[PDB]
């Protein structure tokens, strides 16, 4: 298998537009991760939020727009050129219909597999708010792989 | 009717032309991301997460590690690859004293 | 019947405009079954709900319209059906004359759309070629220049991406008819679990191929321990649709008589085709001692004392104590479990790795190791959160 | 015929837009070189 | 004049397994595409085109509201023509689509081009009426089908959910075989004429 | 009172970031957020911005990607108006920035609450992280 490293930079960025867009319970926010995915041990340095609208009633309704997602990655070549899409991630502890189908979607732009992720808002158990879920064309299932959090010497003081 | 037609077709080798332009001049931004990273050769061994390389200006630090390098080819007499920003070691390189071609090469014809 | 000369021609008909460029001795071929009850590749639309093992009669007409196939219905019906499903017919005259049809035909086009391309959409251009490679030599020349063609099916098949696991399937198919005329079906099991298991939609079979399907995974089993054992096809879709008679029971008289421990009743129940060869015998009673084995760790023994004795197993696999000293290293050069045995104190210690499909047995003790557990959070807890 | 000659038309257009992407790296390239750089010398390629 | 925005659902069923119009089929879709932009965004402003597909491979969004209709053409590449029939599912993401665009506060038309009688849920289908109703969203349903396919829940939801006049939807049947698709949608009140609000 | 920036975890680290690459190598950015003059400053989100010929200066900013960042944070609730720019300086370390002067002078015409926030010693960090 492989490995997932998240540094806590991109782990604590992802609660704070939850908030800022007054999100409650009835919604979830979904974004995209960027990093190098070539490797045996994936990791994340950056991530994006997206503007995710969701039914409550319907977890076949969702809405996910490409063109800012074609923007964000021609915004990002004049940050960090060595950075690319190597998944997306999504809030709430509940996957259904909506992020399911999506993970797809991200795979026209994404060359690996899309690494899935759920955020945890309200911090409930253990350690790891946030989990790494890999999924299998072969039946498809939802293996987390040994996520791991580590930075740099600047970033972890 | 094949008029218009074949106009469109030379155009389609010109598009697969520029396909290849995009990467090329997108991957000139990606080369001018890089950074510059210094190169010097491993003197003696403090410990094992802790060497000492003489920089090629000639000063000396004490320089970390990581994880995508082998610590059994960071020994002394190895020349290796430091860093510019936190003073550590990046990559290995091959062993060469002062890559001077002109002196190495003879020019055989 | 009259539903294939009658109805049959009026739903070809319907699906774009009228008569998608059909030719006039369509309705003319319909004319010659009639009531003979010869289907004959019923052609996409019907083709999915009926199958035709006959004699295509319109074989070379319909070569021309598989332009029109995309059209009419969906690109699936020649990729599965028609002209892929013409190894169906098993025809000694049709045999190594379909490279006209299934292979120079289509290595006319590319990408299978030429000039002609639309929306583009994928999972055309890859089975109506890869499949028909290692059926050549299925047949006729020996599968020893299969193999050769079998790596590069296999290669393909991780690079590329199939939405239909039956495309995936249909690779395993050739693997398995390369190793069921070959030694060592060990692999020829592995492959052929893979190839229909736990797989509702892929592999669509009626219910008398399921027991020729069945046939092959138990005598494919009989000549190794790998994968488990005969009960593992038990929890699979496989026993389950099958009948217990006619000597279809096999799977199904295995099961207890591991814990029996008799080779004679199961003898009389088989033929002499399996039963005149030593291996079956010697792999039946690998897998009585199996159980045995793991009996050392958790099975059970509450107190998980790993201990076993020639004197136990002698029991079991009713052998005296100079055979049992002979048969554990057996069991251990195949790779089932690591360990060694005591001749001096007689006793036998070995671990516990491969997992077994039963549950049960170790379900309780599971809940019984963590009992002990809930006493050591009193006396450790207390104290230590009074330091 | 017709929409034949409406794709790859309409598709030079989009690649325009790509076009359009590239001129925009390629002033971003304009402004990466500028006159003042120091020389220094390549001892291995 | 006329101030709308204009979102195009691509479908496909079991009935639009055909792949040939006169000689082949959906590129007529791509090319009235070309017709739609002109007649409304060239013509007055605050009139953008949406692309979104609720059927077929999956229901993603194709293209979204634009300057232009070359991205819109663009989104319809790669695009099977088989696939799940979902009629709820496309028209509940049409909304969402529509919740968040440019010069909001305006008119809400669908143009849905559906090959299929539209069979899923009775009930369904009214509670999804009375919801456009209060955001004066416009579905425009046209029929492809083989020749006519009426007397279905497709009328049945366009037969309820019509309170008003002209903010509804429009019945418009297109005959399979060398026709213009531009032609019969043009002369249609879908473009411009009627649904002004 | 003066401007006393109160900067969040995620923004700090994130100035840091877009510095991190080469001492002499001088990268920028732009700061977003919602406060009131007197004492009180806060940031909501910040994000580097392109480097141009020049460097760190007046005209390295560009309009078109200041406008198009604004658009993608205005969909994840982080819009906020201009509140200052900050800047990476090469290792030179004698004060601050090693280029820009006067260019606050212009920054104040647009806004009076403007600031520009440089680490001077490239990246240093032990105990505590001087910015």
């Amino acid at each position: 298998h492989e490995k997932v490293t998240i540094a806590p930079l991109v782990l604590l960025s992802a609660l704070d537009h939850y908030e800022r867009t007054q999100t409650k319970e009835n919604k979830r926010c979904v974004g995209v991760i960027l990093g190098d995915a070539n490797s045996s041990t994936i990791r994340v340095t950056n991530s994006f939020a997206l503007p995710f609208e969701e039914d409550e009633k319907n977890s076949d309704v969702w809405f996910l727009d490409h063109n800012y997602i074609e923007n964000m990655n021609e915004m990002c070549k004049k940050i960090n050129a060595k950075e690319k899409l190597i998944g997306w991630y999504h809030s709430g502890p509940k996957l259904r219909a909506s992020d399911l189908k999506i993970n797809e979607l991200f795979k026209k732009y994404t060359q690996n597999n899309p690494l899935l992720l759920i955020v945890d808002v309200k911090q409930q158990g253990v350690g790891l708010p946030t989990d790494a879920y890999v999924a299998i064309e072969q039946e498809k299932t939802f293996l987390h792989l040994p996520c791991t959090i580590e930075a740099e010497e600047a970033e972890e003081i | 009717h094949r008029r218009y037609d074949d106009q469109l077709k030379q155009r389609r080798q010109n598009i697969r032309d520029l396909e290849k332009l995009y990467d090329k001049t997108e991957n000139d931004i990606k080369a001018l991301q890089s950074i510059g990273q210094l190169i010097g050769e491993v003197m003696k061994e403090l410990s094992e997460e802790k060497y000492i390389v003489k920089a090629s200006s000639g000063p000396r630090y004490i320089v970390g590690v990581r994880n995508s390098v082998d610590r059994s080819k960071l020994k002394k007499g190895v020349r290796v690859t430091l860093d510019i920003t936190t003073l550590t070691i990046m990559r290995i390189l091959p062993r060469e004293t002062d890559p001077l071609v002109y002196n190495m090469t003879s020019f055989e014809q | 019947m009259f539903n294939n000369h009658e109805i049959d021609t009026i739903l070809s008909t319907l699906r774009m405009e009228a008569d998608p460029s059909l030719h006039p001795l369509f309705e003319q071929f319909e004319k010659f079954y009639e009531e003979k009850l010869w289907f004959q590749l019923s052609e996409s639309l019907t083709k999915f709900f009926d199958d035709a093992k006959s004699t295509p009669l319109r074989l070379r007409l319909y070569d021309n319209f598989v332009s029109k196939f995309y059209d009419k219905i969906n690109q699936l019906s020649v990729v599965k059906y028609l002209l892929a499903s013409l190894k169906d017919s098993k025809d000694f005259d049709e045999s190594l004359k379909y490279l006209d049809d299934l292979k120079a035909q289509f290595q006319e086009l590319d990408s299978k759309k030429q000039r002609n391309n639309g929306s583009k959409d994928h999972g055309d251009g890859i089975l109506l070629i890869d499949s028909e490679i290692a059926r050549t030599y299925l047949l006729k020349n020996d599968l020893v220049k299969a193999r050769d063609l079998l790596d590069d099916l296999e290669k393909t098949l991780d690079k590329k991406d199939s939405i239909p696991l039956r495309i995936t399937n249909s690779f395993y198919s050739t693997n398995s008819q390369y190793f069921k005329f070959k030694n060592d079906f060990n692999s020829f099991y592995y492959t052929s679990l893979l190839y229909l298991s736990t797989l509702e939609p892929s592999t669509s079979i009626t219910l008398a191929e399921r027991q020729q399907l069945a046939y092959d995974l138990s005598i494919s089993a009989l000549l190794g321990d790998k994968i488990y054992n005969f009960g593992e096809l038990l929890h699979h879709p496989i026993m389950e649709t099958i009948v217990n008679d006619s000597n279809y029971d096999w799977l199904f008289q295995l099961l207890n008589a591991l814990t029996v421990g008799d080779f004679d009743k199961f003898d009389s129940l088989i033929k002499v085709q399996i039963s005149k060869i030593p291996i079956l015998a010697q792999h039946e009673s690998f897998l009585r001692q199996k159980i045995c084995l793991m009996t050392l760790i958790e099975t059970v023994f509450v107190k998980n004392i790993r201990m076993l004795s020639f004197e136990d197993i002698s029991k079991a696999t009713h052998l005296p104590k100079d055979n049992v000293e002979h048969l554990v290293m057996r069991a251990i050069s195949l790779g089932l479990l690591k360990g060694s045995i005591d001749q001096v104190n007689e006793l036998v210690t070995i671990s516990w790795v491969q997992p077994r499909i039963i549950s049960g047995d170790q379900i309780t003790k599971m809940k019984d190791r963590l009992v002990e557990w809930n006493d050591q959070v009193e006396k450790l807890g207390k104290k230590m959160e009074a330091r | 015929i017709r929409i034949f000659r409406s794709e790859l038309q309409r598709l030079s257009h989009e690649n325009n837009v790509m076009l359009e992407k590239i001129k925009d790296n390629k002033e971003k390239i304009k402004n990466n070189r500028q006159l003042p750089y120091l020389v220094a010398n390549v001892v291995e390629v | 004049m006329v101030l709308e925005a204009t979102v195009l659902v691509i479908d496909n069923s079991e009935y639009s397994r055909n792949g040939d119009f006169p000689r082949t089929r959906f590129e007529a879709q791509i090319d009235s595409v070309e017709f739609i932009f002109q007649a409304k965004r060239n013509s007055n402003p605050e009139n953008t085109v949406g692309l979104i597909s609720g059927a077929g491979a999956n229901p993603r969004v194709l293209s979204t509201f634009t300057a232009e209709f070359g991205k819109i053409l663009a989104g319809l590449h790669d695009t099977q023509i088989e696939g799940k029939l979902h009629m709820a599912t496309a028209l509940q993401i049409a909304q969402l689509t529509l919740k968040h665009r440019q010069n909001k506060v305006q008119h809400q038309r669908i143009v849905a081009f559906v090959c299929s009688p539209i069979s899923d849920s009775r009930d369904e289908l009214i509670r999804l009426a009375k919801t456009l109703k209060k955001n004066n969203v416009a579905v425009d349903i046209i029929n492809f089908g083989e020749i006519e396919q009426n007397t279905e829940l497709l009328d049945e939801f366009i037969a309820a959910v019509n309170n008003p006049q002209e903010e509804t939807s429009h019945l418009l049947t297109v005959t399979p075989g060398p026709r213009l698709l531009y032609e019969n949608i043009a002369s249609s009140p879908i473009i411009l004429e009627e649904g002004s609000s | 009172t003066k401007e006393t920036v109160y900067i969040s975890s995620i923004a700090l680290l994130k100035m840091l970031k877009h510095g991190r690459a080469g001492v002499p190598m001088e990268v920028m950015g732009l700061m977003l957020g919602e406060f009131v003059d007197d004492y009180t400053v806060n940031v909501v989100d910040v994000f580097a911005m392109p480097q141009s010929g020049t460097g760190v200066s007046v005209e390295a900013v560009d309009d078109v990607f200041q406008a198009k960042m604004m658009d993608m944070l205005k969909q994840t609730g982080r819009d906020q108006m201009v509140v200052g720019w900050y800047h990476s300086h090469p290792g030179f370390g004698c004060w601050l920035s090693s280029v820009d002067v006067n260019t606050q002078k212009s920054f104040e015409q647009l806004n009076s609450r403007a600031v520009a926030v440089v680490v001077d010693p490239i990246q240093s960090v032990k105990g505590k992280v001087v910015i």
